[PDB]
């Protein structure tokens, strides 16, 4: 139903654990690639119910320097004082790109994976994407690749792991589908705005509209695209 | 004027609060946290919170308070935006137990910022209940309190907010993220329907008897703040300005279908 | 041999051998070397190079009067450090300038909370000092650079905007704003107030060079308002223009430019024209000026994909008109067309009002799930504590099982 | 930056200044070549930045403005338009140039057309080496 | 002061905090103890005797707030202490008593003197500060429960007339005629006698005040079909004078209240704002650069001169073309008819639209 390579599930990620993404969006790193955080779940039936996670704060006034572990221990360590512990099956960004696999992240994506077999990660996607499908990507490293360990070497074990021909995209699960009865009370805030205090739920309806009036949200993508493509390509 | 008279929150408190109620500590009822966020001037900004192991009952409250600070080690060295403003609780309002809650925020004291997540069955009782204490003089026991009622109000980052929607569909029935712009289309035709299905009855409100009282002159300026956005005004040139921008944006979509072959031609041909 | 001086401060420093700048040792060494940089480069010499020994001095000795306990008096000569640089980056790099006269005046503003100057003429007449020039940042007019990686350019526009502690550049705008927010612009000798509210607020395409260039002849008068100022009113001037032809642009869809001649009183014409189209040629806003018998159009929209914004980000006010993008048609479906949905209806009331209820009754399992979650994942919360803990410390002892099973067989 | 006048500040008067002008006797002849050279060409710079939106040209006003007289803007705007090769109509009877570019959202699928032109290049490369 | 988280026993309590208080305030402090625990008469000894010297006691009152309201009959005793919050002349610690009380928390908007008592101090005890909040909260409670005994809300329509001035307030002051006169046409005051005055304020609010754009607001819902239009109030002064735009007409129509106010130049504001709206929804949205100067009776440029203040109205917007195509679509001029006419138009015309085009929607998605 939702296994990929003999350890692996899905990711199941209800929207309590968004909202504490969506409280270090694309913010305290802009125009910066924030690893937002490890994707801290549990493996229940068919899926990886993210159950909460925490924001890893990388040195974040323009750039982006690896803070404590001891931040990780004890935000392990405060999640085990009242929730789940720390059962990281992923990691998880957004962070200012549409649709991209970071090469080094991505090996920081193998690793991961080689150590825990059961990870996809997640890319986040806001209002950046221009809007645009797939806003949650948990895309997780070929298994083939994994397979072929370490790592996707540069002039050896490269004719090598492509005559085994490893892919290269594999198993974005489908992430969120279902009332996971973690919903329960955000569902309550949604009846009270729908109701007589209205004021915040039409405040969203209208960010639709200002969203598609005067912003470029073809044409600065695409310029970014044709920046991304005429580069990146003849690199190639 | 007297400062605390209103909070502004987001459901990420709402988060915060329910991911600890629903995997809860063994807090069945009882989830007990601590609020972060800032003030400014008659309002409350809180946006985000976590909750500290606490044990409210009779007469024993425990406050990690060394955690609340351990966890605003961690949320300051994550977001420097939050401050303690208080404690959360959820259901119900006023207790002498707040009252020794009341005292381990004492030992911080900064203003007293409550936050009672009524864990109601009903609409009207509001599912997050936020009081500043008045009198608030006490130099006799823990802190004799009134609770001066907060308003609960959503005023913080705005795509959290179109998450959150996206999220309070999710919690309705998911709605995961497919179409997202097609599936816009069709909440675009939605509520186009409910506005001709109220406006035409508006059309028959005032047709009966005496209707379109507060939509004569309204609901005749809410079309028109409609049509100055869509469509322009009836310009033909615009539609031939559109049919060159659907023969521009299609042209661009057609070399974007050009550079997805041609970008696969070097890919494919290497992979031999 | 100021970068020798730079050195045999620097590496005497590095001896520390008995010297130290908190006595005020290096504080007058700076003193005297901040002066050898900074008389060359105005007098005569390349400004990347010294401006560099100068903002290598400028840097460390920061660094050095957080050694020596931060000494205001020096770092009233770093304001005028700073107040020799907003002279130099209106003559250099206006996003420098950007960074400089905001530091001109918030270093002095310090000044006026930490020396109590009363200076009440000069303090009121370097604030307009401090507001005028401060946002004039036209668009860029190289072509080369962009090929030639802008980013590392700004980088450096930032990077010494760092060193001066205001990181980023600020804007046109919102570098205004910061001197509006604060309550110096109340502290305005009023002409430049006035000749500022004529540019900000009042904002009339044809009626905005009449009431400006009386109050810009006022400022003109030079000799006690800071020669700083005279030649800060042109590019004001060019900066009006900018903010005025946009305002013509976005409520006027075909100026007669005949009339827009006569209707602009600006001093010259073909520099006025010229400086039409050095908006317009770098993308500031549309034009159809070499028309032949001299009309300008603007266009709506016909246009509007960056060259009528300059370049993303307007400098008018919100007089433009409604024009239409990517999802405008299907946004607007969203919500202009339930702005009638949400509040005159009952038809939504009716509907979320039971959607009020919908929920409750989701809510009355959600109290079922408020002791279900209780039975279950309690159950969860200590098994996911022990059990898939234990899953990952299998991935920890599968590899100490792999590495004494290869320490068997070799 | 277009402007001829603001180029001639930063050569002909430094040029005083290093005495690099003070040198020939042909000098004033060799800056007024250098004027013209200024006048023209940036008269270029002037149509090629701002190339999209002139739809139309003028060139009586473009006589004024650089300072050039017909015969040269003749022999500017012909091999403006014959030699750039620039879509344009021209009515030297009118004295009018008609350009209408079109355009310049197109300018990134001429900017596409630039990325996947080498992708058919290389690709053909791939089996030259290869073969 | 000291604690109310004692026992409660909180008027014995309060004793002892009167006691702190004024002289006579002490005197009646545990002289109100000998005789009962006394939820009026010990309760109103800080209701009656005052806030000596300064009004550092109101923590102590804030526990006579909330003693005189459940234990004792509610709106008769907080009725008073709320007068002496008005006397000392002070806004900041009376308000907040004001704040911790005010409605349906700490003693339950009735039927509403809870509010209005509260209401009507924080009125007269802050002037724009505290005043200003209560106008929402009386506002969302307006579309959901106005005080149904209408002599409350004309007691709030007499608030509603003090708070349209008690505001130093001009279009605040209309939103507090906002509240008055969508309260008073709907259902309250009616007596019509009572609404003479308020619509001979109406005549006021719409010449003072140009911004009903000329009596477009009194075009909206219901100022017109309540508040009579040629009657002892002659409203229709205004809209007499909304459509022909000159002085005589103007000057005419100009009863001794407005050819003494003086009308003579927001005339040129209503003549501009009618001409450009009724040169607008006539002929149309598109209207020509000589008939504004036929229209308006002016020059050249000057018709350039008002579409500016026009655009900036907003009851015409779009780019504005020298020659011609001067005024232009958004509305705001009273259209009572042709733009419901428009909105039977649309609404016909959104139906095929929206309804063809979701379909169109709905295939690529």
């Amino acid at each position: 139903g939702g296994s990929g390579d003999s350890a692996v599930k899905q990711v199941q990620i209800d929207g309590l654990v968004v909202l504490k993404i969506i409280k270090h969006y694309q913010e305290e790193g802009q125009g910066t690639e924030v690893v937002q955080g490890v994707l801290l779940g549990l493996v229940v039936e068919d899926r990886l119910e993210i159950t909460n996670c925490f924001p890893f704060p990388q040195h974040t006034e323009d750039d982006a320097d690896f803070d404590e572990v001891q931040y990780q221990m004890e935000m392990m360590r405060s999640l085990r004082h009242v929730n789940i512990d720390h059962l990281h099956v992923g990691w998880y960004q957004s962070t200012y790109y549409g649709s991209f696999v970071t090469r080094a992240l991505l090996d920081s994506q193998f690793s991961y994976q080689h150590a825990i077999e059961e990870s996809v990660v997640l890319i986040y996607d806001p209002i950046k994407t221009a809007q645009g499908s797939l806003s949650l990507k948990a895309y997780r490293l070929t298994p083939k690749l994994m397979e072929v360990c370490k790592e996707k070497d540069f002039s050896p074990e490269a004719l090598k792991k492509a005559n085994i021909t490893f892919e290269h995209m594999f198993e974005e699960v489908p992430i969120v589908i279902k009332n996971s009865h973690l919903i329960n009370v955000l569902m309550w805030e949604l009846e009270k705005k729908s109701a007589v205090a209205d004021k915040h739920e039409l405040l969203s309806l209208a960010s639709s509209n200002h969203l598609g009036k005067n912003l470029q949200l073809l044409m600065d993508r695409v310029d970014e695209m044709s920046q991304d493509i005429v580069k990146y390509n003849t690199y190639m | 004027f007297p400062g605390g008279r209103v909070v502004r929150l987001h459901p990420v408190i709402l988060a915060s609060i329910v991911d600890s109620y629903e995997r809860r500590n063994e807090g069945a009822a009882r989830v007990i946290g601590t609020l972060l966020g800032t003030v400014d001037k008659h309002s409350v900004e809180v946006t985000n919170c976590f909750s500290v192991p606490h044990n409210e009952s009779e007469d024993e409250v425990a406050v990690d308070m060394e955690f609340a600070k351990n966890m605003y080690e961690l949320h300051k060295k994550v977001s420097p935006n939050e401050l303690i403003l208080g404690w959360y609780a959820t259901g119900h309002d006023i207790t002498e137990h707040s009252v020794l809650i009341h005292e381990y925020y004492s030992r911080e004291a900064p203003n007293p910022i409550h936050l009672t997540v009524d864990t109601s069955l009903q609409n009207g009782r509001m599912s997050i209940k936020a009081y500043v204490s008045t009198s608030m003089g006490v130099p006799g026991r823990t802190m004799g309190v009134m609770f001066t009622p907060l308003t609960v109000k959503y005023a913080y980052y705005d795509t959290e907010r179109i998450g959150v929607d996206l999220i309070m569909k999710t919690c309705f029935s998911p709605n995961r993220v497919i179409g997202l712009s097609s599936d816009l289309q069709q909440v675009g035709g939605a509520s186009a329907r409910i506005q001709d299905a109220l406006s035409t009855v508006l059309q028959y409100a005032e047709d009966v008897l005496s209707g379109k009282v507060s939509a004569d002159n309204t609901v005749g300026r809410f079309l028109m703040s409609l049509v100055n956005q869509v469509p322009k005004i009836v310009p033909d040139d615009f539609e031939t300005m559109l049919n060159s921008n659907i023969n521009d944006l299609l042209m661009v979509t057609y070399l974007a279908n050009l550079t997805q072959s041609q970008i696969a031609l070097n890919e494919k041909l290497v992979n031999l | 041999k100021l970068c020798d001086n730079l050195r045999m401060h620097l590496s005497q420093i590095q001896r520390h051998h008995n010297q130290s700048t908190a006595i005020n040792l290096n504080n007058p060494e700076s003193q005297s070397m901040h002066l050898e940089t900074r008389l060359v480069q105005l007098d005569s010499a390349i400004s990347m190079e010294l401006w560099q020994e100068a903002f290598k001095a400028v840097e460390d000795i920061h660094g050095l009067f957080s050694l020596s306990k931060k000494p205001p008096k020096p770092q009233l000569m770093a304001n005028y450090y700073n107040k020799v640089s907003t002279v130099f980056w209106k003559s250099g790099n206006a996003l420098f300038h950007a960074s400089t006269l905001h530091r001109l005046y918030h270093l002095s503003r310090e000044m006026r909370k930490n020396l109590t100057q009363d200076e009440m003429q000069r303090m009121s007449t370097r604030v307009l000092l401090a507001t005028l020039s401060i946002p004039i940042t036209p668009e860029r007019t190289d072509i080369a650079r962009l090929l030639d990686m802008d980013g590392i350019i700004v980088e450096k526009q930032r990077r010494l905007a760092t060193l001066l502690g205001l990181q980023a550049p600020p804007t046109r705008i919102g570098l205004i704003n910061d001197m509006v927010r604060f309550n110096v612009l109340q502290y305005v000798v009023p002409e430049v107030k006035d000749l500022y509210n004529w540019l900000e607020v009042e904002f009339n395409p044809l009626k905005l060079c009449e009431r400006v260039t009386k109050v810009l002849n006022w400022v003109r008068e030079q000799p006690e308002k800071e020669p700083e100022l005279q030649q800060y009113v042109p590019q004001l001037q060019s900066n009006t223009i900018l903010r005025l032809l946009q305002q013509v642009a976005q409520i006027y869809q075909s100026i007669e430019f005949s009339r827009l001649t006569s209707l602009v009183p600006f001093v010259d014409a073909f520099q006025l024209e010229r400086a039409i189209v050095d908006a317009a040629r770098h993308c500031d806003l549309q034009v159809r000026i070499d028309h032949t018998s001299r009309t300008l159009s603007f266009g709506s929209d016909l246009n509007y994909a960056t060259r009528e914004d300059a370049p993303i980000g307007p400098h008018l006010q919100s007089m433009p008109s409604e024009q239409i993008r990517n999802q405008l048609t299907a946004m607007s479906s969203v919500l202009a067309k339930a702005l009638e949905v949400i509040k005159p209806a009952h038809i939504l009331q009716e509907k979320e009002e039971q959607h009020q209820l919908a929920v409750t009754a989701y809510l009355k399992n959600s109290r079922k799930e408020h002791q279900r979650i209780l039975a279950r994942r309690q159950t969860i919360e200590e098994r996911k504590e022990r059990l898939e803990s234990l899953n990952i410390q299998r991935e920890k002892e599968e590899l100490e099982q792999r590495e004494a099973e290869l320490q068997k067989v070799r | 930056m277009g402007d001829w006048k603001t180029c001639h500040s930063f050569i002909i008067n430094e040029k005083m200044n290093g005495k690099v002008w003070d040198l020939f006797p042909e000098a004033d002849k060799v800056r007024t070549m250098l004027v013209r050279k200024i006048q023209e060409e940036s008269l270029r710079t002037y149509l090629f930045t701002y190339s999209s939106v002139y739809d139309s040209i003028s060139m009586e006003t473009l006589s004024d403005m650089f300072e050039l007289d017909l015969p040269t803007v003749h022999s500017i705007i012909s091999k403006m338009i014959i030699n750039e090769e620039l879509m344009a109509s021209l009515d030297q009877p009118t004295q009018t140039v008609v350009m209408h570019r079109t355009e310049p959202t197109a300018q990134q699928n001429l900017a596409l057309q630039l990325a996947e032109k080498l992708g058919s290049l290389v690709e053909n490369n791939e089996r030259v080496f290869d073969h | 002061f000291i604690d109310i988280s004692e026992e409660d026993q909180a008027a014995e309590l309060r004793a002892y905090l009167k006691s702190k208080g004024a002289e006579i305030s002490e005197e009646n402090s545990e002289g109100g103890l000998h005789v009962d625990l006394a939820q009026i008469i010990e309760a109103c000894d800080v209701c009656l005797k005052e806030d000596d010297k300064d009004v550092e006691s109101v923590m102590n009152s804030v526990v006579s707030l909330l003693l005189i309201l459940e234990p004792d009959k509610q709106e008769a005793l907080i009725e008073s202490l709320c007068e002496k919050l008005v006397k000392f002349r002070e806004g900041e610690r009376p308000s907040l008593r004001l704040q911790l009380l005010s409605n349906l928390f700490h003693g339950m908007d009735k039927n509403t003197p809870v509010r209005y008592t509260v209401y009507c101090s924080l009125i007269k005890v802050a002037a724009s500060c505290g005043a200003i909040q209560y106008i929402p909260t009386e506002l969302d409670q307006v579309r959901k429960w106005i005080s149904d005994w209408n002599l409350t809300t004309e007691k709030k329509h007499t608030l509603l007339r003090l708070l349209y001035e008690a505001l130093v307030d001009c279009k605040k002051s209309d939103a507090a005629s906002k509240v008055m006169v969508e309260l008073l046409g709907s259902y309250t005051e009616d007596n019509a006698s009572q609404a003479r005055v308020d619509a001979h304020r109406c005549i006021v609010r719409a010449l003072k005040d140009p911004n009903a754009f000329l009596f477009d607001h009194l075009l909206t819902l219901k100022p017109v079909k309540f508040l009579e239009g040629e009657l002892i109030h002659d409203l229709l002064t205004i809209f007499v004078s909304a459509k022909l735009a000159s002085y005589v007409k103007f000057y005419q129509n100009n009863k001794d209240f407005i050819d003494s106010l003086g009308l003579l130049h927001e005339q040129n504001m209503a003549k501009m704002r009618l001409l450009t709206f009724m040169g607008m929804a006539v002929e149309n949205k598109e209207i020509s650069f000589d008939t504004m100067q036929q229209e308006l009776q002016i020059g050249a440029d000057d018709v350039e001169a008002f579409v500016i203040d026009a655009v900036r109205t907003k009851m015409v917007y779009c780019k504005i073309d020298q020659t011609q195509r001067k005024v232009v679509v958004s509305h705001s001029t009273h259209r009572t008819f042709g733009k419901q006419q428009w909105q039977q138009l649309y609404d016909t015309l959104n139906a095929w639209k929206q309804n063809l085009n979701k379909v169109k929607n709905s295939l690529l998605s």
